[PDB]
């Protein structure tokens, strides 16, 4: 199976930036979408940014403009840059990698541990 | 060392460096070996096989402790002795590959036929036919992916270098041992790190301190 590793987070001031990142390891067939999901207090977990093997992004939309999503084929990790942040960013953020293990078969959701995203008011 | 091919094979319109082969970085020529599943009923003898990947039946055979006309039961990997030698600055075993049935593309022929053992890249960099203007009786010049060990392997001891398709369940970790070396060397081999991915059904360089075993 695979593993997740994400890094990055930590206490921002208002207004500041974070670049979170995640890396991949072990086995699988394929990896396809990699993506950055959030779930602050009280919340749903909420997609924050996605991107394709072939780079198609999809960005939630209080964070279009501020947030940027890239990926890595060659090392398979995922970044999102988060710039002019805010306290409403304020959530634990998880990285979510989606799988193949075979060909046309099942994907499988593949979850970090997340990492505590705190931004302090202006 | 070489780089992991890493999934650029999947894609006919990615150019990685990968896909176009192994790259010459050791010696002209060498002896090396490629893996194969016995497929039912066209690839399951030692003729069949060498047919297909240009070895020969008792090549095929000692390498597998069998007799030169046996059938391989479907899905056995077998190991195929192969000459690996520099061609255009990659490294690879030359075969040849007529056309079965029109349908079959660029693609179907490296990843199903030859079992990812060459790429739709390297096909199509070696073969003047356009990928829409293939039909049953055309030859193809196949590529096969090998590589020699580089003066550092040589130097540890390592004698030829294996072309492994790795199939679902497998991991580094276990493929090293059933060839007896260490997890390390395989991830060096193929410029891999502790924490990389490796996926099934893509080919894997093995370095081998012996002739492989006999049975996989
Ligand atoms: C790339 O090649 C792989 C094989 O190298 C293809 O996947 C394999 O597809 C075959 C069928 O074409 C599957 O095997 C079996 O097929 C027969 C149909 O008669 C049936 O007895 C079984 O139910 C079984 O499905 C096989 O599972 C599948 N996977 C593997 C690992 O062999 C693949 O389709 C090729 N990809 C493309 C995009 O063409
Ligand atoms: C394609 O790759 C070759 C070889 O790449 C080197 O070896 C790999 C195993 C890996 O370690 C790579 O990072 C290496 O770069 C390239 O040829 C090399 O080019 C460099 C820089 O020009 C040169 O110093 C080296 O001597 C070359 N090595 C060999 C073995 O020839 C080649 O340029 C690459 N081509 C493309 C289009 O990317
Ligand atoms: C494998 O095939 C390649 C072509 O794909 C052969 O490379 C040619 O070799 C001759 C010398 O014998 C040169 O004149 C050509 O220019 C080479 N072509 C390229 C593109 O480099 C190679 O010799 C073949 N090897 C074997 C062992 O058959």
């Amino acid at each position: 199976q695979l593993q997740l590793v994400e890094s990055g987070g930590g206490l921002v001031q208002a207004g500041g930036s974070l670049r979170l990142s995640c890396a991949t390891s072990g086995t699988t067939f394929r990896l396809n979408t990699m993506g950055w999901y959030r779930q602050a207090p009280g919340k749903q977990r909420e997609l924050v940014a996605t991107i394709s093997r072939d780079f198609k992004t999809n960005y939630a939309d209080s964070v279009k403009g501020r947030f940027t999503i890239s990926r890595d084929n060659a090392k398979h990790t995922v970044d999102l840059q988060m710039n002019s942040l805010t306290p409403e960013d304020t959530a634990v953020y998880y990285c979510l990698v989606r799988d193949q293990r075979e060909w046309y078969g099942p994907e499988y959701d593949n979850w970090g541990r997340g990492t505590q995203v705190t931004v302090s008011s202006h | 060392q070489q780089e992991y091919l890493n999934n650029n094979q999947l894609d006919c319109d990615n150019t990685h460096n990968s896909t176009y082969g192994n790259v010459c970085n050791s010696v002209t020529s060498c002896q090396s070996y490629l893996t194969f599943k016995s497929s039912s009923p066209e690839y399951n003898t030692p003729s069949s096989i060498s047919y297909l990947l240009n070895s020969t039946p008792s090549l095929v055979a000692k390498s597998n402790n069998i007799t030169d006309v046996t059938p391989i039961i479907t899905d056995t990997m077998v190991t195929v002795p192969v000459t690996c030698s520099c061609s255009g600055g990659r490294y690879q075993h030359n075969a040849t590959y007529n056309l079965k049935k029109t349908g079959e593309t660029y693609f179907s022929i490296a990843n199903n036929t030859y079992q990812s053992l060459t790429t739709c890249q390297a096909l199509m960099a070696q073969n003047p036919y356009d990928a829409k203007n293939l039909f049953a009786g055309d030859d193809l010049h196949v590529p096969l992916r090998c590589a020699c060990p580089t003066k550092k392997q040589s130097d540890a001891g390592f004698k030829y270098l294996l072309t492994y398709l790795v199939s679902q369940g497998e991991s580094p970790d276990s493929i090293a041992e059933i060839f007896g070396v260490d997890t390390q060397s395989v991830l060096d081999a193929n410029e891999l790190d502790s924490k990389s991915v490796v996926f099934y059904f893509t080919p894997l360089l093995v370095p081998l301190k012996t002739e492989p075993p006999a049975r996989l």
